[PDB]
């Protein structure tokens, strides 16, 4: 469905900060979640952040709470990921992602099972 | 007559005046269905299908999203929708009623539009959908992959009435279904006890049976239903069966299929759902698109 394209990935010194941006070429309905996952090498795909498209509620992975921050701009069909205080462990490919939840009970975003994806953008942190 | 991708269109029995949201969106975005259709038939012909990589599914999905989106900003009850191929293209209709949804099918046909398919959004159980001739049908991209969802087609429907909330299934008809299911499953799983357990976790739509009636959202408790262990012989234990449903702020439908997920000496399955693209894959397993 919706077309996702992430950008802003890169290479940065430890402790440094970096902002990623995902843009949906299609269009996002009210009942959507938009989130960020990441896959470090040798490891599996984990979750990072989620925001309700309509209400703007957020949810962060524990290892992320306090350092990263997920924001949206409905005008531009864009979700953003500010990442501060970066650690070598944060090194991974980050994937923008979305999930159509018309039956969602609440505005609270999900931390699992996304259905639409982006191609990924590279994030590398040097010690 | 070569497989390709192209922008389909939808036909509907929509009525202009009807303020029913589906009819409102349908009339506008859809064209009258063709009255006298219209199948060609083949045999000894074999083609490679794949319900798991099927562009048709994606198209229907996009339309339904847009359907709900326009709708929400009161009348509500889905309509059988048809999806048709543009001039230059046709739709292969696999007639092998034993098809697992993937691979070669030695018995196919040729139509332009699909049968009437109601866009019913739900989780765990597929409702008001078509049935499987003969045996229970079993489908998955990769069974070896416990992470991939499992679609179970029913050859005998079970009625359901959630109203207020609470829903009701005939015990006698349910246990009948599950034994035959563990049987089909036992076919795919050897010396292993096949247990059934309620959704282990995740969003509320996914952990309960969710669905929409007349515009109200019903999230129903499923713990009693998925509470059976089935070895060689089989037996389901749980507290007719009643499931406590929550509401937001009466309808009688037929359950026709399932969504399961296996856990990675036993092989337990739980109810799945979420990605409505499966509700679609549930009805579009038989169709495929080729340019002539
Ligand atoms: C939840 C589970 O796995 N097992 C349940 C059990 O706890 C419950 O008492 C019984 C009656 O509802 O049905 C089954
Ligand atoms: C079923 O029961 C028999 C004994 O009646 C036992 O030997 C066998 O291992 C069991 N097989 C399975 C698949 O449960
Ligand atoms: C081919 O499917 C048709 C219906 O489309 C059916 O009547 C017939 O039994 C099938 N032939 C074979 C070889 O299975
Ligand atoms: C339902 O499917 C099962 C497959 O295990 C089969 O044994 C049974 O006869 C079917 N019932 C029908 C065809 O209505
Ligand atoms: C399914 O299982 C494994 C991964 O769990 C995969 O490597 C294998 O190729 C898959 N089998 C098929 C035939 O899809
Ligand atoms: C279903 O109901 C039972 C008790 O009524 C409860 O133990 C279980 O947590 C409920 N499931 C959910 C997640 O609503
Ligand atoms: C199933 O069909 C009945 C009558 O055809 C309809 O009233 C009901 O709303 C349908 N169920 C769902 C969940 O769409
Ligand atoms: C179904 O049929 C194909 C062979 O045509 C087989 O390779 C595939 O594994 C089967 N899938 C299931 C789950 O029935």
């Amino acid at each position: 469905a919706v077309q996702l394209q992430e950008s802003g990935g890169g290479l940065v010194q430890a402790g440094g900060s970096l902002r990623l941006s995902c843009t949906a070429s299609g269009r996002i309905s009210s009942s959507y979640d938009m989130g960020w996952f990441r896959q470090a090498p040798g490891k599996e795909r984990e979750f990072v952040a989620a925001i309700s498209w309509s209400g703007g509620t957020t949810d962060y992975a524990d290892s992320v709470k306090g350092r990263f921050a997920i924001s949206k701009d409905n005008a531009k069909n864009a979700v953003y990921l500010q990442m501060n205080s970066l650690k070598p462990e944060d090194t991974a490919v980050y994937y923008c992602a979305a999930k159509w939840r018309p039956l969602r009970y609440s505005d609270y975003p999900s931390n699992s099972d996304y259905y639409d994806w982006g191609q990924g953008t590279q994030v590398t942190v040097s010690s | 007559w070569k497989e390709a991708k192209t922008t389909l269109f939808c036909a509907s029995d929509a009525k202009a005046y009807e303020k029913e949201v589906h009819n409102v969106w349908a009339t506008h975005a859809c064209v009258p269905t063709d009255p006298n259709p219209q199948e060609m038939v083949l045999a000894n012909v074999t083609e490679n299908f794949n319900m798991w990589k099927n562009d048709m599914v994606e198209q229907m999905h996009e339309d339904i999203i847009s359907l709900w989106d326009e709708s929400l900003k009161v009348s509500f009850d889905p309509i059988p929708l048809h999806y048709c191929a543009p001039a230059g293209f046709a739709i292969l209709k696999c007639n092998n009623k034993t098809f697992n949804g993937t691979g070669p099918c030695r018995n196919v046909s040729t139509v332009q539009c699909t049968h009437g398919i109601k866009p019913v959004v739900s989780t765990q159980l597929l409702l008001n959908g078509s049935l499987a001739e003969e045996e229970i049908i079993i489908r998955s991209e990769n069974l070896t992959n416990n992470a991939k969802t499992i679609i179970v087609h029913l050859n005998e429907s079970v009625n359901i009435v959630c109203t207020r909330a609470h829903c009701n299934i005939n015990e006698s008809k349910w246990n009948n279904t599950l034994q035959k299911v563990g049987e089909e499953l036992a076919k795919h799983f050897p010396s292993k006890t096949i247990k059934f357990e309620p959704s282990s976790g995740g969003d509320l739509e996914i952990t309960t049976h969710s669905f929409n009636c007349r515009g109200e959202f019903f999230y129903c408790n499923t713990s009693d239903l998925f509470n059976g262990t089935y070895r060689n012989g089989t037996y389901n234990h749980t507290g007719t069966i009643t499931l406590q449903c929550k509401i937001k702020q009466t309808c009688n439908s037929n359950i026709t299929g399932l969504l399961l997920l296996r856990d990675g000496d036993t092989e337990t399955f739980r109810p799945g759902g979420g990605d409505m693209r499966d509700n679609w894959r549930s009805e579009l397993y038989k169709y495929k698109v080729v340019e002539i």
